[PDB]
């Protein structure tokens, strides 16, 4: 990316270091009182939330380069008991307070909009999934988090685009109902499971089943949806 | 990004 | 809300005037070329979605004193082809062209900053939503949904809180038999073409993190019957 | 407020 880079670079120039941490290691805790913002450089994470059993959930996946607060702007107060997981093998991460991120926003303002408009990504993602269900059911929500992932993760290959995540990754992504879809989505040659990878055959099944979130993609990451498209 |  | 008022305030005091909104206007729609942010200072709307066929979804609702963005502030391209439509009587509502926010937010942050924890809550609220449904699968969704509706319109009465939206949009399958089970339970009354909660806990324990999130997010309303 |  650009304007990661360059909101990198501005940190590093304000004397924002960036930590390393390892998979199972917590960026943010839903017990910390402080509150963070967390400049996701490299790496993949997941948001999860831990119930009275003790149980954990991942609500999302985040993948560098991204924002995650852990805290409103100004409140500083939390917007939901959350841990931050790394589950990449190693992740690269600016972690600041949330005190300090509204000096630095407001110094620079080109900055500021640039974590404006990843929450507006995520607001716009929410509710593109969601309305894919609305349509579609199980079949519009995980043909969604398929062509995602294709978009994001693809190298077109001889049988497919393969999805090139890690196999230890993938297999913690996708209680196993959906995998039964899977299966059902997968005789239609929709997707074929090969080399230890997933592999789309027919990317516009997943397109028309799944349109809000391509056109969320499209409007989203123009740049990224247009290689495949 | 963001996915699932 | 003193927060809410104060970017009311703010936004006259640069030369922008509100706006009042009938019932089924839009206040931006899908097919506009232009992207706008839109502060609904009073009313009550619905994000909608078209699709190819023609059918109309409806996505989310928004009460006043709330900010919905049509537009990326940056590309200014849009951030989701989504209608604004009013579902109150009526609405006030500011409505800037993209554009034209960045050169009040050029000057300022304080508000620029009351903008960005609006959709904070937007964020936590959809994470506070999946949570719910997945551990306590439709029947967390809707109770979640009914104590929600329960805290920002719940108004005590004898009989038990009244959800205070009339049958409008209290009316707007399994969901049919959930809620069978709830007034079985004792826990939902419908009288008077509106549901009354009698065991407001029992909401509050099959929804428990939407619940947490309207106390992180609107700390005074949650305070109403808590 | 939001809801739904």
């Amino acid at each position: 990316n650009a304007q990661a880079e360059e909101f990198k670079k501005y940190l590093e120039t304000n004397g924002i270091k960036p930590k390393q941490f390892h998979k199972k290691e917590l960026i943010f805790n839903q017990w910390d009182p402080q509150e963070y913002c967390i400049f996701l450089y490299d790496g993949i994470t997941k948001l999860t939330s831990i119930s009275e059993n003790g149980t954990i959930m991942n609500l999302q996946y985040y993948k560098g380069a991204f924002v995650i607060m852990s805290g409103f702007i100004d409140t500083e107060t939390s917007v939901g008991y959350y841990n931050l997981e790394v589950i990449s093998e190693q992740a690269t991460a600016y972690v600041i307070k949330i005190n300090e991120l509204k000096e630095l926003l407001s110094k620079n303002l080109t900055h500021f909009f640039y974590v404006f408009q990843t929450l507006q990504k995520q607001v716009s993602y929410s509710l593109a999934k969601f309305n894919d269900f609305s349509i579609n059911g199980k079949l519009g929500s995980i043909c969604g988090q398929l062509l995602i992932l294709t978009y994001v993760y693809g190298k077109e290959t001889p049988d497919g685009i393969k999805i090139t995540l890690d196999n230890l990754t993938m297999q913690e992504l996708g209680s196993s109902a959906v995998s039964r879809i899977i299966s059902k989505l997968k005789q239609e040659k929709v997707i074929v499971y090969k080399n230890s990878c997933f592999y789309v055959q027919n990317l516009d099944y997943l397109k028309r089943y799944a349109p809000k979130l391509d056109e969320w993609f499209y409007l989203a990451c123009p740049a990224t949806w247009g290689k495949l498209n | 990004e963001v996915f699932l």
